[PDB]
């Protein structure tokens, strides 16, 4: 999050994780 | 050939409602799995970070409870199944002899006069067909230029199917995950003939056919381990593209599963 | 390849906010504000050379700047060579697409030509996705297009058309991949519409009809501007899924499949169709 | 199953699911997850009740934790009749160190209520009802420890009040039992119910460890508050202790619900522990405390300090002459100062109802390790076991 | 006829308390107890004739009785014929609807005026549905429209606006019918973020509250012609569903539902809307 | 138990459309197979007189043509699979030891610390569960009165499932053809947990699960032959009645196939 | 057990013909003519003792006579003990069945009682198939019947009722066999009727409705005499399939399944329904 350019207000965490073919 | 059955005889008993409903369902599980679709598609509905908690587990009849009758491992007389091969390497030549050894042991009686196979089948109908796909120029061949054959388990013979090149089959069979797969020597492709699976038992026959497919690849797994081949059962392929590449008619026959074979180095 | 994703960058007094599909940021750096405004006016794809230059001009470290732009959802970097190098739209209503080539670049969709079906000597390049959109359906039109272009190396087709109160987008017909053609689709829908409670379309009534020259038009509701606008968006998004800037990934089991929209309820149905038994698309 | 997913910007919660199970004779478990807006809402039992219970548990918790807006601002004697205000003053004087003068001149945030017996309309302090720290931020110095005792949710006011009355009885009974070790009777630990899913749970518990079933109902009260307790020494078992509690007019009913409550707590904690989830995933201090009580000594401590009013272990589940009496009359004889907080919201052509039954003459909440009205119309300092007086009950 | 709203009566000894969706009333006349008791078990519908019979029998003046029942929210008197004569669209992008009034005639949708939200002096007739469409969302814009027109006889409202990748259409807000409003959704949603057991420090509420503090609108994200054409058609079809409707021919779930459309997948999500007990629309 | 997975975790990823469509299809293949329905129902859509022409045949890629590459039987190093048992006889006592030998060898590693099994599985998800059904009073038992158990392949233990009597299980599992079946000692019942099969791969996962079932019974066939048991895979049962008898919840889990084991005398 | 199958035996002048579903015979024996006439007047089942006596009276060898009657399709011999020893029909329109007990014996169907749903103290024996037929549907009626009779040893139920333009016959609900109940069926049909293009019935709109007491009536078209007569035949034939003289065998995969009839087109749809997720029939 934290950077020189600004402050993160909000995040769509489901969409961020994607930005509920074995195994892992 | 001495054991030949014409599909014209089979279709005489086909219920067209059953056949349509089964195909409509089957196609729901087909994939579009290509390197060019990698960044715009996905396979796993579970995030990779949470997969580990689902893998190699036991669901319980009485969750929360630990009362069980333990059985001893001393009764086990078997060898451990080999880990499934991955990034296969084709640096060595692979003989037709090795591939023949796999086929006859996995799918045929040692008695060539017998019509009984090393896996059972509902109604003794054996609706699943096995195709051989030659995938490396380091794999020895029977008929030059022919890279798809059809294994006849009772005649114990290979029927020529297609003269597509080795890179086209590999591309079709390996889908989007070919770099991780590496370079196998050959593949088996197990294929349902819909009307053969359906004509006698109707819908239940589809279920029987898919189960039969698993009995077959399992024999191949076990035989593969004994003759020094690595293998991997594989679902990461574009069904229709595999069919087309093999010159199969998708109205009659469809690839249920691919199984890769080779070395790992 | 750098794809510029949907976002806004807004200011009032001394306050500037970035808002994307992924995040929102209170922007406190004038350099990055300028950069973001510049990216906002560009359409779709930007050369990494230009991005680097934009960053240099605003005195921002290129890796830190890029990392910010990616993680916040302003841009992304894609590596894959796609299947169709180009798309063309062939239509009886080419005017409806008269701004589509320019507009849809912002969604990362490359449509090289809008082609009127009336034209003789319609040509198409290798590895091109042909979208055939018809308001006034006739099966001869589809047959003509297949006849011309089925043999083009790497070709694929999508067909879109109207049936009753629905807009239909067929699955992708790719001879290379062995997928069902338009006729495989329209037969699925025409049989489902018969009020005879059977999946199986075949009877002696159907067999006698197959003796005649295969040809037909389709009944449908009159289109107004809103129906056309709705259709226009579905076409854009579908092309975007296949060839443009991917915003939401499709599962591999539905990616090439048909999409039907009821124009009254606006509900979509995505469905894979089987090869029709009496069609010879897979024999070609 | 069910598996309804909502957009984060939806009014509705992230997920709702009915869990698959192999065994047709185990209860169905349903759960709503909604980020950390609240802790997951769940219910267990017969299928439809499990689904209804999860939905209702979610509506309930969402309302009290996330959604209360107070109605105004008043001192205690403006807010209600004088003897109600006096009873609140004496509750709050034990709760903080603040003076009676400071308590009576303080303008409390208000919520609507009516008296349980006279239906007289009034207000009560919002600080007792709202579980967030914002709604009555300025009042928390008077009442810093809040919980959901007596809260309920239902499609009719009558059902909501009954749900709240049942929980009130459960919690007032539990605390009195906790403090004094006194139970009315013990139900045979080998009791067979005749109800498939109840006996299934009981049989699995009896083979995994041991159970004790006590009727802990407030003395003289009608109905039955049944407490089920479980413990095991078994090394490989993750759950070493569990408990369930329920109040109903019917003894059988109370016992059955109590068994299912225990199974629900047992399994939620078990699944948390085999999930490998961390302490940072626990945001609720009652859940945190309950988790630290998962040891066999919780079970032996309760059982060895339980004194039964009747030594005869009950082999059957019939009612008695007291079960039948009027619950409202029984409560009013103890105190007139019992209030029903209520709220309601239109859903289609219906109303759904949120209620909380509160009395400053009873325990205002169930954490006697915190700031609580220890001296009230059912208990006074020194009546019970002294260590229990400052130590929270091992119950979630 | 008369719609009977949901309500409860709780009785204890000779005391009876009435609670409707907007009121809490001590009932001390035996007649009104019997009027209320009867309406409770009448399942929602009742004719003027039956209500008047019920009132006359309970020794309650018909006019004073009905006024009490309407005012306290026991009944409402909705039309048999369609609720909304016409519709008007008020928007910050009125140019989008420049042909809508002509076009939509043939769908049976009658929009009498397109109105710029920037206009001073907006008037709306009686018995008119007001569609508020906003590319740049701010809650005071809804607040303003509500304050101007809530008291117009027979008025109702519906709002559409953009929330990240979604186009949202609120339920219908009708003061006469007592259906939820815009804020019953959004303020309640914000409340849940603000009062979260553990606040998500990256809540989208941080964006929306910071846009309030900074006096900025929430812009729709990178809308092009296709997104607007898609929006245009959703608006047309929703209006069509709300045309011809009454409580006689239609049903309250047609009003108490929201429609959300993901602009990427083009997937619609129809969801119930409910009242928020804390909302100012209930005062 | 050490490897326990709760189905609550699995359902978090379930697509309810997929689950409904798969169940709707699956049930099309369920049977109502009871002695009391014998004269008013049928199983085979092909008349018994014409069945022989369909059994143990080969369909050809090029029908009418005989050009094949013959493979030698000399490469076969396997034993012939035993004919599937029929009219089983339970006159002899059968030990739990024999049944333990079957289970551990068919479904478990010889290493009890290992989580790898002798059959592979898509995503390593192992969605198929194995239930043991005790069918003769001449079969030795672990827990008196318990005739259905659930085999935990990784823990290598039996979990008690049901105390239904031996005649009820036999009646449910043997359907209408019980006289021809005779009296087996025990059965294995292989069961799909729908949401486990579907959660990761969607529709394709069903296909993978049914195939996995076949890999499992095949290992049981091969192990059975080596330890002196006869067996028969069996589809002639009423699915819902088997489920009910075993106390399975048909909303979550369904019997795909039964496999009978015993002697033939 | 000897079942008398459908046939006619007709004469004019010196000519007599037997016509069955299986064959036709020019009958040249007076003895067998008399026998055939006698069998024609009997209803359904005949004691082998009576058949033998009939044959003796006409001086016909019993084995040759029986062989003829079986092979030509006049009678057949069944050996199987059936699952339900008896059927009862419970209904809000019992008058519609007022001749059904007597008539349907000729189809080998044993219905012991027609029961009006209005009756208190409705009792039913062990191993009885309960057919509940409602013109005026209410779910409370079905719930009441289940509540009374679910625990009866060997019981099974069929429910029949009207929905929109359809007549619905549920699959057989048998607790012993674990099959889906009425509520599993009506939920399948009520969700399929919603015009939301989804198999999955579940949304927050449905969840909030499940909070209320489960109860309902069903919309349907007004019934005339022809609709009732059509329904009457479908009930007879369905009972005949299950418990009566089998004329055509059903495949094991559809035998217990639901049957729906469109009353406008007269088309039938046989379909197995799954257990509804929110139903607790399989928990009982
Ligand atoms: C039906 C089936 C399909 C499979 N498909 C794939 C696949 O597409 N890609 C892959 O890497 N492995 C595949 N596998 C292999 C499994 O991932 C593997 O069996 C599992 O991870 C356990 O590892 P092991 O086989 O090495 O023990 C498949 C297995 C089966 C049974
Ligand atoms: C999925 C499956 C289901 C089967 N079901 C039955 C069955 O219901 N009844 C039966 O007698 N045999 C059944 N069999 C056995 C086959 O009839 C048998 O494998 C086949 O006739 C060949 O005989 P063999 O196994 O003795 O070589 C089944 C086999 C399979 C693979
Ligand atoms: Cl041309
Ligand atoms: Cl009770
Ligand atoms: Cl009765
Ligand atoms: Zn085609
Ligand atoms: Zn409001
Ligand atoms: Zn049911």
């Amino acid at each position: 999050k934290a950077s020189e350019f600004g402050v993160v207000l909000s995040v769509d965490a489901l969409k961020l994780s994607r930005q509920g073919g074995g195994s892992h | 050939s001495k054991h030949e059955l014409s599909l014209v005889e089979v279709t005489h008993y086909t219920d067209p409602e059953v056949l349509a409903i089964v195909k409509d369902f089957h196609v729901r599980g087909n994939f579009a799995s290509l390197p060019e679709f990698a960044e715009r598609t996905f396979v796993s509905a579970v995030p990779l970070a949470h997969l580990e908690k689902f893998e190699n587990k036991e669901v319980l009849f009485r969750p929360g409870f630990s009362s069980v009758i333990n059985i001893s491992s001393s009764h086990n007389f078997s060898r451990e199944r080999l880990p499934s091969g991955i990034n296969f390497c084709d640096k060595n030549k692979l003989s037709i002899r090795t591939i023949e050894k796999l086929l006859v042991n996995a799918f045929s009686s040692p008695d060539p006069g017998s019509v009984r196979r090393p896996y059972p089948s509902g109604g003794a109908l054996y609706p699943i067909e096995v195709f051989l796909c030659r995938l490396s120029e380091n794999t020895e061949n029977w008929q030059a230029g022919t890279n798809v054959y059809h294994y006849l388990p009772l005649s114990q013979a290979l029927e020529p199917v297609a003269t597509c090149n080795t890179q086209s089959l590999y591309r079709s069979l390996s889908g989007g995950d070919s770099e991780r797969l590496g370079k196998p020597h050959f593949a088996l492709v197990y294929c349902i003939i819909f009307e053969k699976a359906l004509f006698k038992y109707r819908y239940r026959g589809y279920r029987m056919a898919l189960m039969e497919t698993g009995s077959m690849y399992q024999n191949a797994v076990l035989v593969a381990d004994q003759i020094g081949l690595k293998n991997r059962v594989w679902a990461g392929y574009t069904d229709s593209y595999v069919a087309k590449t093999m010159n199969l008619d998708q109205r009659t026959v469809a690839p249920l599963i691919v199984q890769f074979f080779g070395d790992v180095n | 390849m750098i794809n510029i994703l949907p976002f806004e960058i807004i200011s009032r007094n001394t306050k500037t906010l970035l808002i994307t599909y992924i995040s929102s940021v209170d922007i406190t750096h004038e350099g990055m504000k300028k950069v973001l405004e510049s990216l906002r006016s560009k359409q779709g794809i930007i050369s990494e050379y230009l991005l680097d230059k934009l960053l240099d001009e605003s005195l921002i470290d290129k890796d830190k700047g890029k990392e910010f732009l990616i993680t916040t959802g302003v841009i992304n970097k894609t590596k894959t060579s796609p299947l169709w190098v180009n798309s063309v739209i062939i239509s009886d209503v080419p005017h409806l697409f008269s701004n589509a080539r320019e507009q849809w670049k912002c969604d990362g969709v490359f449509v090289s030509h809008i082609i009127d079906i009336k034209d003789n000597n319609i040509n198409v390049s290798d590895s091109t996705l042909i979208w055939l959109h018809l308001e006034n359906y006739h099966s001869d039109i589809v047959k003509r297009i297949y006849s011309k272009f089925e043999s083009n190396p790497g070709v694929a087709f999508i067909q879109s058309y109207y049936l009753k109160e629905s807009f239909r987008i067929d699955g992708v017909y790719s001879p290379d991949l062995g997928t069902p053609c338009h006729f495989c689709h329209i037969e699925r829908w025409l049989s489902r519409e018969e009020k005879s409670f059977r999946r199986n379309e075949m009877s002696w009534a159907n067999l006698l009809q197959l003796l005649k020259k295969y040809q037909m038009t389709l009944p449908a509701l009159a289109l107004g501007e809103s129906e056309r606008g709705f259709s226009y968006h579905l076409i854009k998004r579908r092309l975007q899924e296949l060839t443009g800037t991917s915003l939401v990934k499709s599962h591999v089991d539905n990616f090439m499949s048909s999409v039907s929209a009821d124009l009254i309820t606006c509900i979509l149905c995505k469905e894979p169709v089987i090869h029709w038994q009496a069609c010879s698309c897979l024999e070609r | 199953m069910i598996n309804v997913y909502s957009n984060l910007m939806s009014a509705w919660p992230a997920t709702m699911a009915m869990s698959p199970k192999l065994n047709r004779n185990m209860p169905t478990f349903s759960q709503i997850w909604d980020y950390e807006r609240i802790t997951p809402a769940s219910a267990a039992g017969e299928t439809l009740k499990s689904i209804q219970g999860a939905i209702g548990e979610y509506f309930e918790r969402r309302h009290f934790f996330n959604e209360i807006v107070t109605g105004g601002q008043k001192t205690l004697y403006e807010m209600m009749p004088p003897s109600a205000a006096k009873a609140f003053t004496e509750a709050f004087f034990q709760i903080s160190s603040l003076t009676r003068d400071e308590i009576i001149t303080h303008k409390f945030k208000t919520v609507r209520a009516f008296n349980l017996f006279s239906l007289e309309q009034q207000e009560i302090p919002a600080v007792i009802i709202a579980l967030d720290n914002i709604t009555a931020a300025d009042d928390l110095k008077f009442y810093p420890d809040r919980d959901t005792c007596g809260c309920s949710f239902h499609g009719s006011l009558n059902d909501a009040i009954e749900g709240s009355l049942c929980e009130f009885m459960e919690r007032q009974s539990l605390l009195l039992y906790w403090l004094q070790g006194k139970a009315n009777t013990e139900i045979s630990s080998e009791i067979v119910t005749g109800i498939n899913h109840i006996d299934e749970i009981l049989l699995a518990l009896r083979s995994e460890g041991d159970i004790r079933i006590f009727d802990i109902t407030l003395p003289g009260a009608p109905g039955h508050a049944v407490l089920t307790l479980y413990g095991t020494k078994n090394k490989i078992s993750r759950i070493k202790y569990s408990t369930g509690l329920s109040y109903a007019n019917s003894l059988k009913k109370a016992l059955c619900k109590s068994v299912v409550e225990l199974w629900q707590s047992y399994i939620c904690l078990h699944n948390f522990l085999i999930g490998g989830y961390t302490d940072d995933d626990i945001i609720d201090s009652y859940q945190r405390h309950f988790m630290s009580c998962n040891k066999y000594e919780s079970f032996t401590d309760l059982c060895e300090n339980t004194v039964l009013l009747s030594d005869d272990v009950k082999l059957t589940l019939e009612e008695n002459i007291t079960s039948d009496t009027n619950l409202l009359n029984y409560l009013q004889q103890i105190s007139d100062n019992i209030f029903v907080y209520y709220a309601r919201e239109r859903v289609s052509n219906s109303l759904v109802w949120y209620t909380k039954i509160v009395s400053p003459d009873f325990f205002l909440h169930m954490n006697n390790s915190g700031a609580i009205n220890i001296n009230n119309k059912i208990y006074h300092t020194g009546d019970g076991i002294k260590v229990r007086e400052s130590k929270m009950v091992p119950f979630p």
